[PDB]
């Protein structure tokens, strides 16, 4: 085993478990029974103040529980120990999961209690079930760097018998792009899949590929319309406006014109030749993502989210305010379920496009995203998160 | 006997050495006669005075403040306990009773040591007994988790030969039931204190064991039926800050099973009250809540326990402006567990924000009786809700639920325009407005602040329109407040537009740079 340790001064993680259904909890046992037999945990006593949230969730289009345990604290509190630019061109990408591989691993003695977790026990009308991991646990930043040596071994005959793919691993996951056809890639993938039983297995997003190649940004976009009403160019100019601390080649000199007096809103304004040429070059200013922005690794990648209606989401990642490294849409259930959906989905991006996690900022309640985000994850992963109160006006600025 | 759970003293740090007070001959004497009564056990043994460590002992107690700010952290003595409601009825339940609990199990030998103290001589030169414990020293930090541990691993064992049998472990008490016909069922309790006894744990016998119901925190526990130990309401005609407020606080406990408990009115004498002893004097409608609460506790009910085997309802009712009730049953009527929710999340809100809230916390509270969340039974319909949901910025979930028609039902008072109003006019604000068909009014205003300067603008555009307006502002903030369509709220300026709102037929609100 290697030692592990924590950075200098820290203590393991003290967090509380959230209470989960018994539907969920059952399946954690029934589960957690057979981690033991397999010796892969071990029951703890109440020498080990250290604790740890476990949750189940669901496989997709497969019948069983997978546990999933929020390593979020530990994870940054471990000590520290690259990233294909050319994954996200890949034209399709399967993703694995690859985390039982960690269980044929031992765990460093002396790290082990930190990873105590709970089960806990309906109304408390029991104590509650306590382990600690002696293998090395599925979510653990540790886990992968422990691994590596072991798995570059089992994949350079396939790295270098088939070096036209492209393989990243992140935590539990393994991320294969490719350029073949969906047809000749769906199978590459399967023969990897026994590749690693001769070596000794799952995919995560039900055996499909990310098209990366088929990503772009959403531009901001400007109404074209027949007649311009009073409302609709106040409307324009305020939109403008925002969009100017961005691109500040914007003008609404004219079209601020057009508003002088005190007219009614819904009185329709033929634009003048100005007008008309401002609003066209502020049109082709827009189309394309700001000049300058570039992706700081040493920064947090921040994830904000927007609901707009009818099942549609605006996100945006950056890591400075206004300046984007992406945005996008997403469309559909629930508020809910499509909001984790779409949290899990700009996930898997940003791991693929630089292989780091982002900081998401969201428009739920605590208590309700706490009740029912469980339910509808399926990652194998758990990004960071905190909880906002969206402005009207931005919503207004995007879609 | 039992497993000995490994301890340890913070990192850095070493055992107490700390000089024992001066006694008394006359409770050295007593000292004296309580450890050798105690080391003839086993408990405790003299020491070596290799030992460097001491922790004072008076008369038999002994002060382990020390030994504790040095001893590690342990998992917690678990401070979530089990709510009545989430109980299934057993025919019989046996409390039983554990004495010497913690002197019945063994310490870390590696950390007796830490554990000594010293009981003084009579006689200037002559001894000064050494010991140290090889138990569970009480006043130990230790001690509750350890003890709570070994014995959940006794249990088990029982428990598994056993699950028909259900038992809950509380500190020194443990709680055991059962479907079993009262003679088998004193059999196994028997059956019981003797697995107990196999590891010398004491439990009393059933003639002097205690009886149902069980008064547990704050509880009156039958085994088919529950409430909370009965209450008095004061019959004074002079009333302290204090007194209401300890008032209140019961009347409050009463609310998870009794029925109709309201305290605004009592909650309402407290305002501006200088000193915990001040006597304030009771309004109508403060002894008219008085009484009408008075009597619904008169009338004793009792909460039914739960039935896995059924479905769980959970129906709710406005009370009140921002008050909201709410009970939990399998059948009709049949309560498990009761509740109020007066939470106001935001200086603003709607019903039907507020309702949806209050959804979350039942929901929540049941994940965590049952396990599992109810069908609720809502004075709403879905399309009004929908309505809503579908136009907040927020994300939001309600569970499974039924219109049900009781009113009041929760509606949107007003909605405003998604598009300007043809031929309405057309309010520019900025204290004051300016309209398209050339009115204006500046208004006066003092002690107003920046962003109620706003809302006296719109409330003003508001005033002096007619049924449909087109109103735009440059106010971010009031966009917000008004656009969120609250229908009540803690400022009255709002309320008053709140009542101009509805009072319109369309409304158009717009903001510009
Ligand atoms: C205090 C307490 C806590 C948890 N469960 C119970 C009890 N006490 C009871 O009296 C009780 C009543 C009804 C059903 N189970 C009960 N018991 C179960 C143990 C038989």
């Amino acid at each position: 085993t290697v030692p592990v340790k924590l950075k200098p001064g820290m203590d393991g993680p003290k967090v509380k478990q959230w209470p989960l259904t018994e539907e969920k909890i059952k399946a954690l046992v029934e589960i957690c029974t057979e981690m033991e037999k397999e010796g892969k945990i071990s029951k703890i006593g109440p020498e080990n103040p250290y604790n740890t949230p476990v949750f189940a969730i669901k496989k997709k289009d497969s019948t069983k529980w997978r546990k999933l345990v929020d390593f979020r604290e530990l994870n940054k509190r471990t000590q520290d120990f690259p990233h294909p630019a050319g994954l996200k061109k890949k034209k399709s990408v399967t993703v694995l999961d690859v985390g039982d591989a960690y269980f044929s691993v031992p765990l460093d003695e002396d790290f082990r209690k930190y990873t105590a977790f709970t089960i806990p026990s309906i109304n408390n009308e029991t104590p509650g079930i306590r382990y600690q991991y002696n293998v090395l646990p599925q979510g653990w930043k540790g886990s992968p760097a422990i691994f590596q040596s072991s798995m570059t071994k089992i994949l350079e005959p396939f790295r270098k018998q088939n070096p036209d793919i492209v393989i990243y691993q992140y935590m539990d996951d393994l991320y294969v792009g490719s350029d073949l056809e969906i047809g000749q890639h769906r199978t590459k993938i399967e023969e990897l899949r026994q590749h690693l039983l001769r070596w000794g297995p799952p995919f995560l997003w039900m055996g499909y590929e990310l098209h990366p190649d088929k990503w772009t940004v959403q531009p901001i976009v400007l109404p074209e319309k027949d007649s311009w009403t009073v409302n609709d160019i106040q409307k324009l100019v305020g939109k403008l406006n925002w969009a100017s601390q961005i691109y500040p080649g914007i003008k609404v000199r004219q079209l601020c014109k057009l508003l002088r007096g005190t007219k009614a809103l819904t009185e329709v304004i033929p634009l003048t030749e100005e007008a008309e040429l401002e609003l066209a070059e502020n049109r082709e200013i827009l189309k394309e993502p700001v000049h300058g922005v570039y992706y700081d690794p040493s920064k947090d990648l921040i994830a904000e989210i927007q609901k707009q209606g009818q099942g549609q989401w605006t996100y945006q990642i950056y890591q400075e305010p206004f300046k984007n490294l992406k945005t996008g849409k997403y469309a559909r259930t629930n508020d809910v379920k499509q909001l984790t959906e779409a949290v899990q989905k700009i996930t898997t991006e940003s791991i693929v496009i630089w292989g780091k996690t982002p900081k998401f900022k969201l428009p739920i309640q605590k208590e309700t995203w706490e009740t029912w985000w469980t339910e509808y994850w399926q990652a194998t992963w758990i990004p960071e998160w905190e909880f906002v109160n969206t402005p009207p006006l931005v919503k207004l600025w995007y879609q | 006997p039992i497993e000995t759970v490994p301890v340890k003293l913070k990192p850095g740090m070493d055992g107490p050495k700390v000089k024992q007070w001066p006694l008394t001959e006359e409770k050295i004497k007593a000292l004296v006669e309580i450890c050798t009564e105690m080391e003839k056990e086993g408990k405790i043994s003299k020491i070596g005075p290799e030992n460097p460590y001491n922790t004072p002992v008076f008369a038999k107690l002994v002060d382990f403040r020390e030994l504790n700010k040095r001893t590690q952290d342990f998992w917690e003595v678990q401070l979530g306990i089990p709510h009545p409601a989430g109980l299934k009825k057993k025919k019989s339940v046996t409390v039983l009773d554990v004495g010497d609990a913690y002197f019945s199990v063994p310490l870390d030998e590696d950390f007796r040591k830490y554990t000594a103290f010293t009981i003084p001589s009579i006689n200037n030169e002559t001894p000064g007994i050494r010991y140290q414990y090889n138990v569970l020293p009480q006043g130990w930090k230790g001690s509750p988790a350890i003890f709570q541990s070994s014995m959940t691993k006794i249990l088990e064992p029982f428990r598994k030969q056993n699950p028909d049998i259900v038992i809950y472990q509380y500190m020194d008490d443990l709680y055991v039931g059962s479907d079993l016909e009262i003679g088998q069922h004193r059999t196994k309790i028997e059956e019981l204190r003797q697995h107990l006894l196999r590891w010398g744990l004491y439990t009393p016998d059933k003639k002097h064991q205690k009886e149902p119901p069980f008064l547990w925190m704050g509880y009156e526990l039958h085994p088919d039926k529950w409430t909370v130990q009965p209450i008095v309401l004061p019959e004074k005609d002079s009333w302290t800050v204090n007194d209401i407020q300890k008032l209140v606080g019961k009347l409050n406990w009463a609310s998870q099973i009794y029925p109709g408990i309201k305290v605004r009115q009592l909650c309402k004498l407290l305002r501006g009250t200088k000193a915990l002893t001040e006597v304030i004097p009771l309004t109508e409608e403060a002894e008219l809540e008085l009484a009408e609460n008075r009597e619904i506790l008169k009338e004793p009910v009792h909460g039914v326990y739960y039935d896995p085997s059924k479905d769980l309802i959970a129906e709710i009712q406005k009370q009140g402006q921002g008050q909201w009730t709410y009970q939990i049953y399998q059948e009709p009527f049949k309560n498990l567990k009761t509740g109020k929710y007066a939470r106001m999340r935001g200086a603003h809100t709607n019903d039907v924000k507020q309702l949806t809230e209050a959804v979350q916390k039942i929901t929540t509270e049941s994940i965590v009786i049952w396990g599992k969340t109810p069908k609720f039974k809502l004075p709403i319909q879905k399309e009004t809700w929908e309505t809503w949901w579908t136009e907040y910025w927020q994300a939001t979930w309600i569970p499974e639920w039924e219109f049900v028609n009781t009113p009041p039902l929760v509606k949107l008072w007003y909605q405003l325009e998604k598009e300007p109003i043809v031929g309405a006019e057309t309010f520019y604000v900025d204290a004051g407005y300016v309209t398209n068909r050339g009115r204006q009014k500046v208004v006066t205003l003092t002690d107003t602040t920046n962003q109620k300067t706003e809302l006296q603008a719109i409330y003003l555009a508001l005033q002096d329109s007619g049924l449909e307006v087109n109103i735009v502002t440059d106010s971010q903030y009031a966009l917000g407040i008004i656009q969120a369509q609250p229908d009540q709220s803690e400022s009255e300026l709002v309320n008053q537009i709140i009542e101009q709102l509805i009072k319109k037929e369309k409304v158009y609100l717009a903001w510009v740079p």
